[PDB]
This record gives C-alpha cells, structure tokens and sequence, in this order.
C-alpha cells in the first residue's frame, strides 16, 4: 500500500504569490501522479495528470513537475478562484490519495474576541451542563483554549467547532462545548476558558460564577 | 559520476521470464474505440433457447 | 457535459446493506470504466472500487475486500455499489467517477466525478433535537458589542437549519459545523453579534428546522 | 440420431446452374445454422458457405462468392445450395453439415455430416466404355502365378462396375480408382492373378456394366 | 486467409502404438481447433472440439493438446476402428482445412511382383496404344516407375493409380498406364517400365517388343 | 463490387440541419461497421464518425461531438449522417467508408470509399454570374500568340461550366478552379490562347452556364 | 479466503496420460499467474510450470518441456495440467499455487498453496495386501512390556489403514511409513506394546483395510 | 540452473531458542528469495519474500537476513506451532528450491527398545521370509542396525523406516526389514540385528536361530 | 451442462439474524441467476431474477448479489416466515438447479430418547422379521444408528426415515427399520441398535432377546 | 527440437528490394531476440541485425543502417527482415538466429542458427549455360591415366547440376566450385580421369542442367 503524504498541510497564501505544494510517495511511482483540486462543499476537479499534463480547460498558471517520489504543483500567480483544498494522487499500484492541502487566504493579524455563556436552567433541569466559549473573528487560526473549573482543567469532557473563511473579512470563529453532568456542575464554582493566541501579548481567561 | 548513458546494447533481449504475471490494475479500463466492429463470422449461429 | 448524478445514500444501522446507484449522461457510459470513490474526515479520500467497461474485471479496496459489491448496467447507463456488512467508520460521502481516456499503455484514473452521496453509518435512532439558549450577560460584552446564540444539542441526524428572526438578520451570523458526540448525537451552536445597546428592546429568536423529523422550534433568546 | 441426406448432384456442363438439397431429421433444424462443406482430390476439404438458423446472415468463402447462394427452409427442413457458373474446379463431393451446441461467447464449427453428393462439372458427353483385354502370356508369368485383367477406357461419366466371371471370381481381384484423362473421358484397369496352370483351360471373363450408358460388356480374354 | 498445415502426411502405424499427429496454423487461432476422422468412402465425424475438448461418445483414448499456432492430436492405444484420415480445422476466422493424415497399417516389406502388358490388336485397331505396368502386393507404398522407350526415358505422357490397403494383408497395388498414338507408337521398338522400391535390392526391368 | 453512394448534400444554411445517407451494395452492408470521413481544402481530411456493425457504439470526432449523429437501418441497407447546428468550417466533400476484414485483436480502418457528396454550408443566396470580357491588345501580346478570356464574377453557389464557340473550341483553354471570396460568391476566369493573327476576324463567346440557376450567358469578347 | 482445490490424481501406468485440475476460489482467479509445483521424496521440492494470468506466456522445467501442457480456463475458473510420456521419476505430489501481487519491476513467486494431488507413476496392477503377525516371544519382552505387531506386505497402491482391536487399542501403537520396493510393491508394519502379563489371554487383532481394492482383513497375532 | 543449499540440514532445537538457518546460492541471485514453511501432511504456507518482506500474518518473530549468496532466516523464540520443515527458494531465474531444513524437538537422551521378529510360517509357505528389527521410544534418530545372518554382514537387502516424532515424548521408532527367498533363508541358521546408539556404552544383539 | 453447487446444504440459523447463502456455477453464467422458495409440501415461489432484482412483492430483507460463477443470496433479518428450502437456477444455458439449502430453526441441544420395538408374532408368521430402533425428540438432526445382531454389525438391510422439524419444539424423529427373513432371525437371540449422537456423552444401546 | 526456415532469398537486381522470413520452431518464439547473420565468401560472417523480444530494440550494423529493417509477428511466429536499396557486395548467405538463455546482468549472443536463404544481387540476365568438351589427348595423358571434362561457361544464376554418363560415372570426378567472372556470369569446370587404354572405344557424355531456364545439354567428349 503506497503511502503519500502532501506538505504543507495548509498554507496561507495571497494572490498574486506563487504558491509551491509537495507530495511524496513512500515507494517510486514513476510518473503516475494526478492531482485534483476540490472546493469545499463541492466536488473534486481533475488538474494535471502524468504529473506534468495539463487537463483540457484548465488554465495555464497551473503546472506539475516531480519524478519517482518527489512530486511538486506550482500556480504561478494565485487567483480568488483557487482557493481550495489540492490532493495528489498515485495511480501506479491501485490508488491511494494524500492528506490534500488546503490554501488559505492570508490577511492580517486580529485578535479573538472572547465570550462565554453558562449552561441554560432549561438544559441543568434536563440533567446536562453546556458551558460554550467563542472566540470571534481572529487571525490565524492556531489558537490555545483550556478549560479550568476552580483551576481545575478539564480533559476528555470538550468538543470544539470551527467554521471556514468568512467571505467579507477572511477571519475564523470558534466554539467550544464543554459538557458535564448536573451533579458534576454544581460540585464547583468558578468556569473558565483561557485563550492563547499569537496576536495576544498575554492569555486572555473568561469566568463565571455558579449561580450568579 | 560518468558511467555509460546508453544501452549495452548486448543486454537481455530475452524474457525476465519472472516478471509480473498478473493483471495490471491500472490498466486500460475504456472501450478501444478502433477495435474489431465488424460481424463476427464465427459465432453463434443458432438460436438461443433462452430467448423471449 | 458530463453529468453524474448519485442517489440512494441515507441513514443505515449497522450491519444492514444499502445500494447506491449512479446514473451517467453527457458521454457513451458504457465505453468508460468507473470508480467510486469515498471521503470522510476522518481518513480523506479513499478509493472504494473500479469496474472496467464491460464489467470482466474490478478491484476493491483491502478495507472493503468481501463487503462491496460494484455493478453497472450499461443498458441503463447506471453504475451500482451494493454494501453489506457496514461498520461505522464507512460514514462518508460517495462520489462514483469517470475513467478519463488515454493511450492503450498508460495508467489510469479518473477525470470527471459525480455530485456525491452521503452515507451514515450510526445505531442512532431518529430524534429532534433540543434548543438551548446562550443568555448574553456583562460576561458576554465587550464594548458596544454583545454575543447571543442558540444552542441546538442531540439531534440525529444531519442535517438542522437555523435562522434569525425569520431570515431578517444575517449580518454577523456565525452557524458552526456540527460535532459528533459519544453518544452519537450530534450538536452544533449558532451565535450572533448584536449592538449591546439594543438589548431589552430587539426580539431575538432562533429559527430551528429539522426536516427529517419534521421539527420546528422558534426559541425566543432573553437576557437575564 | 442426427440425420442429413443430400441430394441433387450429378452432371453439369461449364457454365451452367445446379441446385443441391439437404433434408434433415432427427432434431430441430429451424434452431441450428448449417454448412455447406465440399472435398476433392485436388484441395482437399474446403469450406464452402455457411447460413444461420434464420437466414439472416449468410457467409460464402472467396472461391465461392458472388455465385453461389445458401439459402433454407425452415417449413420444410431443407437446406439449399444454388450454384450458379459453376467451373471445371467445381467439382467435388458436398456436404452439408449441422453446427454444434455452444456457450453464447464461443466461436462455432460442424459436429454432424451428412451423406455427402457428388457433382461433376465437366463438358465431356455421356459415352460409353471401350474394355480391351490384358491377356497374360509368357511374358506376364512367374512361376506359377500369371496377371489378366480388362482394360476400360475412355468412359464418362462416373461409375462403372466391374466383376469377374459374372461374380464367380472374387478372390485376388483388384479393380483400380478411375483416373481423369486430359480428354476428360475416365479410364481404369481391373486385373486379378491366377494360377499359370489354368490358362488356356479355364474361362476369364469381365464383367463392365455402366448404368448411365446402360452399357453391358462380357469380355473374354484369352492367352496369347 | 489462415493457412493449416498437418504433419506427417502418411502415418504407418501398428494396433496398441501411440500416435502423435501435429497440425500447424499461419496465424494465431487462439484454442479455435476441431479435429476430424474421416473414413473412405464415408462422411468425416467430429472427434474433438476447441483443441482439447472431448465430443461425447469418443473413447477416451483419443486426446488433444496445443494452443495458438500448434496442435497435436494424440491417440494412447490405437484399435482397428481407428484408421482413417484425420483433418484439423481452425474455426477462428472462417473455416480452413489441413491437407489431412491418413493412418496407414504397419506390415513388414514386401516386394511387388510385376508384369507388364501389351497394347491389345483391338485397341491398336481403334487407333490408340495404352501399355499397363502392374505392381501387386507390395509394401510400403513408395516406389517409382519410369518407362523408357528405346531406352528414352518418358515424361509427361503416363498416368498412375494406386488401390487402398488390402483388407486382408494391407498390401497396395498400383498400376502404371502409358498412352501413346498409333504412330507414335509404331515408330519405336523396345517399351521397358523400371521399378524401384524399398524392399528390391536392384531396380526391376520388364520390357517387351513391338509386335511381338 | 462493392458500391458505395451518397447522397442528400448540397447547399443549406448556418444552423440548419441536413441529413446524408450512403446506399451499400456488392457485399452484406450488415456485417460491418462505417465510417464518415470529411475532406476540406482547409483541414485535409478528417475523420467525422465512426459505427459498430449493429449500431451498439459510435464514437464521433471532438470537433463534431453533439451535433452529427450517424445511424444504420440494416433492413434499407443505408448509412445516415444527421448533421445539426452546422458551421461554415463544415463545408467539405463527405465520404461514406466500409470497414476492412481483419483479425479479433487487431485495430480496424476502412478499405472502400463512397464516391463523395459536397456539402457547402453558407449564408449567401443563388445568384447568377457576372460575365465580364478578357479583352486583348497589345498589351496581352506575345510574338504570335495572344491571350483572351472570360471573368466569371460574383455567382453561388458552385458549380459552373465554361465552353468556347459552343464546345468548338477546346485547344488551349484553362478554366480556373473557383475561389470562394470574402463576399462569400465564387469567381473564377477562363483563358484561351489564340494566333495575333485570326484576331478581329474569328469570332470568340464564351458561353457561361449555371444550372442552379437556370443561368446561360454567350458573352463575346471583342479586342480593343 | 483464498482456497484452491487440485483434483484428477491417480495411479497412471508409465507412457499414459493424466489431467490435472485445480478449482481456484476467494479471489478473482482471471487476474492472477498460476503454477504448478511438485513434491517428490526423492528430489524435494520442484517447479514444473508457470502461466500467465491470460495464457499468453507459458514457462517449464526444463526435466518436463514438451511432455507437460499448462492451460487455464478463466470463464471456470479452473487451471489445468496434461501430463504426457509420463516417467516413473513423476510420482509425485502436485500443487497449484497463485502468484502474490507485487510491484512492476519485482520479480514474481507464489503465496497461496493449494491442497495438493498424489500422482502415482507405476505399472503394477492393483492388489490388496498381504497381512502376516510379527508374533512376540521372550525375544521381543523386557521386564513386563512386549511388542507385537503386523506386517502389511506386497500392496499396491497406496494408502493402507490399520487399526487395533476395532480401534479400541490405540496407546503405544506405531504404524511405519511405507517403503516402495524393488517389486513395485509397498509394504509397511504397524507395532504395538503391551503388558507381558496380558499375553495368552488378552486377544490382539489387527484389522487391516484397503479401499482401493475393498480388502479387509482381520489377523489375529498369538505368542509362540 | 541455479543451485541452492540449506542448512544444517537436521536442527534439534526447543521453545524458546534462537533459531538461524543459513541458505546458500550457486550465484548471485540479489534479494530475490522468499523462505516458506510446510507442516507435514499438510500445504507449505509462505513466510517471507525479498528475503526480508514479512508476509502479512505472520508473527513478528520470523526475520530474514541476507544479500547476495548466502541468506540467513531466524526465529528470535521458537513456539509450538512453528515446529515444521522451512524451504528456501531462489527466484530469481526461474524457480528453484532447497532440499529443506526440519526443525526437530530436543529432548534427553533416551535409549532404544529392540525387538526382533522371525518371519510367520504363513509367509515361509508363501515364498518368502520377511524378519523384522525393531528400535522403539529413542532418541536422537541417529542410530545404526546392521543385520547379520550366520555372523555375515548384510547389504543391499535391508529396507529402513522411519515413524515421525511422537507427540508425547518426543522419540523416533525405526523398523528394519530384511527380505530373503524361502530356500535363503532356510540355508541359514542364525539371523540377527545389531543397533548402536549414543546412548548405548555398547552394542546391543538380538539373535534367533531358524527353527527355534 | 451446467453445474450448479449450493452452500451450505443445510443451515441452522435463528430469527433475527443474517443469513448468507452461496451458490456456485461450474462455467460463467453471466448474471442470468434465479433464487426460488419452497416450503415443505407446496409449490416454489419466486424470490429473485438477474441475480439481484427483486420480484413484485417480495419483502426488502432479501437481496442478491453475485456475477460470473459465484452468487449469494442474503436475508438481512430472518422471519418465521423465511424458513423454507431456496433454490438457485441458472438460466444462461437451458436450466439447471443447485440442490437446495433448507433453513433449519436453530435451538438448544437436546438428546434423543430412544426405544426399540421387536417383531410381532403375526409378521413372525407372515414370513418376515422387522426390527424397529426409534429415536425419540432430539436436535440436531445428525445421528448414527448400528444395529448389532449378536454384536455382529449389520450392513445394507436397513433403512431409516426422518420427521421434519416439530412444529411445537423444534425436534427431530428417526425410525430405523432392521428387516430379515424369519430364518435368519430364528437363528439369533440378542437384537441392539446403537446410536450415538452430539448430544450424548456415551453411545446408548438397547438390545432385547427373541423371545423374551 | 529448435528449428529455423529461412524464405524469401534469390536473385534480385540492384537497387531493388527484397524481404526475407525466418519461421520458427520448437520454442516460445516470442520469448526470445533474435539475430540476422550473413556470410559471403569476402567479408566471412557479419552480424546484420538484432531485435528484442517485443520489437522495442533494434540494432544494425553501420554497413546497412538505414536501408535495413528488421522486424517480427510474434502472432505468425515469424521473423522479417525488409532489404531496401540493395548494393552488390550485399549478395550473401542471410541466417536467423536465436539468443541464448543467461542472466540478467550478462552480454548475449546467439547459440541456434537456422538453415540459411541466398541472396544473390546481380544485374546479369537469366541465361543458359555454354558446355565445352575439354578432349583429351596426348597432351592429357601421364602413363595409363588420361583427363577429361566438360567446362560450364557464362551461366546465370546459379545452380547448375551436371552428371557423367547419366550418372553412372561417379568414381574420380572432380566438379569444381563456380567462380564469378567479371562479366558477371559464374563458371566451372568438371573433370574425370579415365583408364588411358579405354579411350576411343568409352563413350564419355557430361550431362548439364540449369532448372531456372530448364536448360538440358548432353555434351559428348570426343578424343583428337
């Protein structure tokens, strides 16, 4: 089973950069190498095959160069529309996909903004405990959350959600659901979320009271 | 370093004869369109006794 | 053009079958070789299966080896995957595609792929879910800039609309993706940036839409 | 079993039509496609034409085509060979011949033959034989064995009989193949050895018999 | 056109031998090849289908073998009912016919005995001279017969027919038949056939006088 | 032998349609497969579409796929080429072609041409010529021979036949091919090579003739 | 998984014929190169033939060209061996066996044996065995132990069973592989110990039998 | 073509050991070698390929080592299961294998039980007079039985065999058969076997006179 | 002619679970496969054409699968309804049936009680001896049963018969019928059938005398 | 065993072609390269070409690159070597040869060789041969021994046969070998040696055959 592995995993690009992706394989495919570029929510299209062919209708900017296992696809002059995720693929020994690189558009740095909401009555009389941290329109993505309950941080019981590009500004959002029984909530006091972020100089920590 | 970039040419002109002998997935899975499209002279001239 | 159109994917429990079919226009099917190809999130692209054109030779993934089944029908201008034996990783999107034409000895894949079928592997049962909502508060203002949301927990499965105020408001809509659960129950949060000053006075309600249980729920968000 | 019995054959002068039948019993005929297959000494056996159980698809081979015509009757089981311009290299013995039971994919060829029928194409008219004695002697003796015989010469068509002594000499006869002379008339030679002691003595006589002439020929031979 | 060639073309063989027959095609015919027993004066029976298939009723001691241009058909243990003259067939593309081998009956040698005949005063009478050359019951079938005409050896004006084995000690027996005009042949004297064959230690001449 | 010939080309309209057909006859039209195949002075010759002997696949060239279906009706032993939505590059002689007899496994192309059917696809309408006199003088004079035509000017579509003195004379004249113009109406010349000497004595007219139109013109040439 | 399954082996007198079979199921046996290899006491293990997943090229051992055929039938699945001119060094266990998938450029062995079928070359005729008592005696005792037995002599052809009391005595009891010898005839010898005290009263038979020729036979072994 | 050679060709080893058997070529053969065990009565399952690819399911313990001519399989702890006869086969051109090394059972030195049998008068009757030595329950196999009739030394009319390992113990059990004419055998007067074994300080006779 | 082999020839299976049934063609049969239905005494019901449609009304828990040679029919959930006998059948070459594989309700091991009946004097006079051994309420179906007459095993004069599976219980009935003439069974005395059977431990013997 | 028929040789003249067959035998031909060798008397043997098993590689000699084209059907089991634009020093005996069996890293040549096919390239005539006594008298003799012949000039193309006294005279014959003249026409010369005291009552006659113009000339040698 040929292994292939695309580097980088994401990379934030602007347009007009030229934009270099590498794809290896564990043994030598010849030149028996495809890739596809796959917008989200929609289907993958075919590039480039015998790692150098140009798809009919696919505009020139796009190229392949590579050779046994070593295999790389520039775009000499990025454009809006070629924002998505690119996956090589090997076809010399059945066929195996790589992880897909997805281009990111790259913008300034923006701090989060942070907000916390404590689990609703409704849902403690119904015998669980939603605590949700947001962090709003921030730049890049990479950023750190733990949970402290009474300086306690929480393992195994949060589950975290990241929506895409925004259109108009090109930042993320995300939330984090940390979820407990009612007894477990109400056996403490004080939730936090902590938020470490490279645009923040120091952690920024959100908290409330049970009960207040 | 600058080793001979051609063949022998008295290399192996023979068979391996160990070389793959299985079916190639990858191979031509499509039709070849210039393939034999005439009738078939030699086939079946009777009457299929599972026919309609 | 080249038109492929999935059908047949649905919600199925474990260890029973499911048949997907894929119906081919746009070009001669019954000249072309097909795959069918999977994607999830949790392993990404995976192939599944080839069937040559006349269906003499077709190959699985080891993964899938003794539990799929690929036909066609050219007759129909259909291809056919028949699945025994689901476990639940085989969650994914199905798409069926096209072997692109070539020379007589060069490899092959494929070029053009279909729309997609999602395929759910889970012993969940059908439920509506439950509408929570996420109270803005002095800990939730930062400025002249407040956060309100509704929080939509233990629904199966896929998928639940949300809006705001009938679709009045959009502006600052942010609707995550939702989350698997261990329980198997999914949930996700939708939440909204609002002027802080307009708190107490603007009515803000969540909109929750659930087709295949036909839920409807107007959850009505209050400060506290 | 499987029968086929042909019919029609004779003589034919260059250039002009015949008509060859086969009937058939003993299975379905309309289910099965049919050949017509000829021999002759010169090109050995020789594919000749073949026609499907439905008449919808015939094949000649190159010799053959543009002058003879395969066609059936599924009404009456009959097989049917027009041939028309026929030439001297025509002339051979035809068979027609049933095409074998197979899978839907096999190619196909003939299991069961029929009788056979001879045709003659030849512009040579019916003539009767000239039988001259091959009278033993001193020179035709070793020991006490001597050879006589009847030479039966410039005859056409084919067969003729011979027999010796109305029948009563059978033991050591030998009665040649007919050979064909540039002239187009057939000759052969019959001969049978006899004790040297009986000649002068005992009676020889052959006994040609030619039923397309009606020709009857006794012709003693005597010692010189 | 696909051209099939069988060897050898005469086969002389003895009851419980094994026999090996081999039929060649121009051209690739895959496994497309029928063999065919034919008996004189009788119509050709199916023996085996696609090279090595076994028609039902065969005996078992009939085999086939062979694939894309060669063919063998091999017989175990010979009876009596099995000889004839076998054809191979090729039904790839149309239908061609080998040249046939024909199974003769071993024996051991046996010379001919010959005579020779003189035209007849009748035949002579009517214009023509036919004089006959006899060998009887000789094996094998191979010899030659040259005539010579005042020791002028003759070419092109003589014909010969050969019976089958004998059904009781499988000998031949061949006749030999010049024909010559009136003229022709009185404008000559000494008429001779030679003979040569395997089992006459010298070549045998009978010879005759015009007239005489 | 085989015959092959086409039929229903002539002139029509950018984005009409127009239907060829091919009648087969000397061999059995059924059991083999077709092709149509194009020739223009632009692109030389090309191939347009190719069909299976029972009409199960069709391939087409990219330049025609969607617009041309080719089709057979066996039982009328006709091949059809339906052309739609036809550009002005289409304008070509079109030839029917019947596929060789060859091996299983070995690729195929044809052996017989149909004898051709011009197709002109324009917007232009019928119009008849303009005949114009090629006067000579002396400055159309060579020693003893002088040169003197007819200018065939502005007509559509093709073709039209020139003769001198009613078919009289034929020695030395050159009637060029047409040239199509930007205008999208032929013009063409015709030359003829007289003695100085016979000048303004014999009497030269071309006569210009046009069936489409009905069109015949005797212009007389006088020198100046 | 994958199995295969030989078949048609037998006891061949030298200079006949034999066919072998193998059935090949749990993968798809089209896509795979076969081959045939023996076992044979005397020289171990030995190829004897290599096919090619379609037939095309056919490999063997240079001890067995031109006498072995190898063949395969994918429509059945089935792969086949005609032995001819057999010698008496085939004797032999034959196995068929399917070559692993591998890459391009790697040269290429078998991974999956199948389950194996004894050829026997010999002329010795079928005879059933000869059973004569190995009697113990104060020659065969030590302290209370002593051994007894049966010689299963001039059989032909393998396998023979032997059993004690019906069965019932199976500790200590040793049957002997059997030897071939120089008659073409196998022999072997199965022994048993038993207490010393026992003799004279406890009864011993030894209950040989042969299915190929349906002997059985019951010897009953005394002391002397 | 290309020969092969295994040893040792006899290893006595128990569970637990280090196992290394070495296979050697005529030539060089690269890496193409793949090793491949056979239980007795039973099919031979594949080990390894390239001499060093672990086939899927086989247990970690099996390595191979080696490139070149000489190549190397070791198990780094024998288990039960792996008792059994290991083949080495070069594959390189063409196909050929190693005559095979048995993996035997170590145990204590166990001495042998003779026994000595005469033939029955129902075979002296028949023609012919089968007398049979007996070696039960020893250990190692290597032992040495030569018959001697009237204190002759036979050769060439003795037939060995050997039994396989006993389950229970571990020990070889081997008959001697020697196979004299009736009017032989009755020219004699004393028949004996003698066996040697390592564990034996010194020979050991068993001996009957014809008749007694 | 076509063979056709179904797999397994009986299965014992329980409601609810999933059932898969095989059935295998001795040449390529394309998909021209049927699955027919039959429950004990009554006529065969149509289940499934084109190896994988399903007839009009019939319920969705049947499925087939299968080209080429091999095919399989699959139960998702076995009903009560569902136990009957299935069918396979070719239709690419004239038609051919598998031999059937009955759907057998799966239950609880439960021994055999076992009676056995001698002779009536009234058959004792009519000429003949019957002897009866009945194997009483047991499951599975497999079971062997010797008759020993004076403990000399019998062979070839005995017949058995077998109930379907009871309707209350799920059991099995065999009667065993031991038939000899009048003479030969005046000449013994002791009259056993022996049956073994999964669920005993030991072989169980009932034996009588004649006369007693 | 292996066999090869070289077809396809004679005489050509220059400047034309001429393609020559090698029909192969006894192994898998298509396994195997193979070699075209020829020898002439001027330049020994002389390697021409090599072609790999699946035709990818071909080698020529400098002499004859780009003239030469070696090529092969693997599906006829035939070896072809195509001769353009043939020179006069090409004339020559042209074998096939096989490449031998060895390993993968070693240098191959060729260990079977086939019979051999003439090719002679000469623009000479088709002529009859001119036979001249060569009389022997007193000039032509030393003791009781004396000289005679027959001299075979100016003949074309070869072979010629020639025998003495209708073959009756073998013992002391001496036919030498042809030689090429500049004329391009070969000559020889036959010479027997005869008992002196025999001559003039011996009637010595030398019998030449040329069968390419089925000349015959019995030429009798008188003494002076």
């Amino acid at each position: 089973d040929i292994q292939m592995t695309q580097s980088p995993s994401t990379l934030s690009t602007s347009v007009g950069d030229r934009v270099t992706i590498t794809c290896r394989a564990s043994q030598s495919i010849s030149n028996w190498l495809a890739w596809y570029q796959q917008k989200p929510g929609k289907a993958p299209k075919l590039l480039i095959y015998k790692a150098s062919t140009l798809e009919s209708g696919v505009p020139s900017r796009f190229s392949g160069s590579g050779s046994g296992t070593e295999f790389t696809l520039t775009i000499s002059s990025l454009q809006p529309d070629d924002f998505a995720t690119y996956y090589c693929q090997q076809y010399s020994s059945y066929w195996t996909f790589g992880q897909g690189t997805k281009l990111e558009i790259k913008r300034t740095v923006a701090a989060p903004s942070v907000f916390i909401f404590p689990p609703s009555d409704e849902q403690l009389k119904s015998g669980t405990a939603s605590v949700v941290c947001l962090l709003n329109n921030f730049y890049p993505r990479e950023a750190k959350v733990q949970w402290k309950v009474d300086n306690a941080l929480q393992s195994g019981n949060s589950q975290e959600s990241v929506t895409e590009q925004d259109s108009k500004d090109s930042t993320y959002s995300l939330s984090s659901t940390l979820t407990l029984s009612k007894a477990d909530y109400e056996k403490h006091k004080v939730y936090a979320c902590e938020v470490t972020h490279q645009g923040l100089s120091s952690p920024v920590t959100k908290s409330f009271n049970r009960g207040e | 370093p600058n080793a001979n970039p051609n063949a022998n040419p008295n290399a192996n002109p023979n068979a391996n004869p160990n070389a793959n002998p299985n079916a190639n997935p990858n191979a031509n899975p499509n039709a070849n369109p210039n393939a034999n499209p005439n009738a078939n002279p030699n086939a079946n001239p009777n009457a299929n006794p599972n026919a309609n | 053009q080249v038109q492929l159109v999935e059908s047949g994917g649905g919600v199925v429990q474990p260890g029973r079958s499911l048949r997907l079919s894929c119906a081919a226009s746009g070009f001669t099917f019954s000249n072309f070789g097909m795959h069918w190809i999977r994607q999830s999130p949790g392993k990404g692209l995976e192939w599944v299966a080839i069937i040559w054109y006349d269906g003499s030779n077709t190959y699985y993934a080891d993964s899938v080896k003794g539990r799929f089944t690929i036909s066609r029908d050219n007759s129909k201008n259909t291809l056919y995957l028949q699945m025994n034996s689901l476990r639940a990783e085989d969650t994914a999107v199905y798409y069926c595609a096209k072997v692109w034409f070539g020379e007589s000895e060069d490899n092959y894949s494929v070029d053009v792929w279909g729309q997609g079928t999602t395929v759910t592997v889970s012993s969940a049962s059908t439920k509506g879910p439950s509408v929570f909502p996420l109270a803005p508060s002095s800990k939730s203002t930062s400025g002249g800039t407040a956060a309100l949301g509704c929080l939509v927990k233990d629904y199966f499965p896929e998928p639940v609309t949300v809006s705001w105020n009938s679709g009045a408001l959009t502006s600052g809509v942010h609707t995550f993706p939702a989350v698997l659960q261990s329980s198997g129950l999914y949930s996700l949060s939708s939440v909204v940036t609002v002027p802080s000053s307009s708190l107490g006075t603007q009515t803000y309600i969540c909109n929750v839409n659930h087709k295949p249980s036909n839920t409807k729920v107007d959850k009505k968000v209050e400060p506290k």
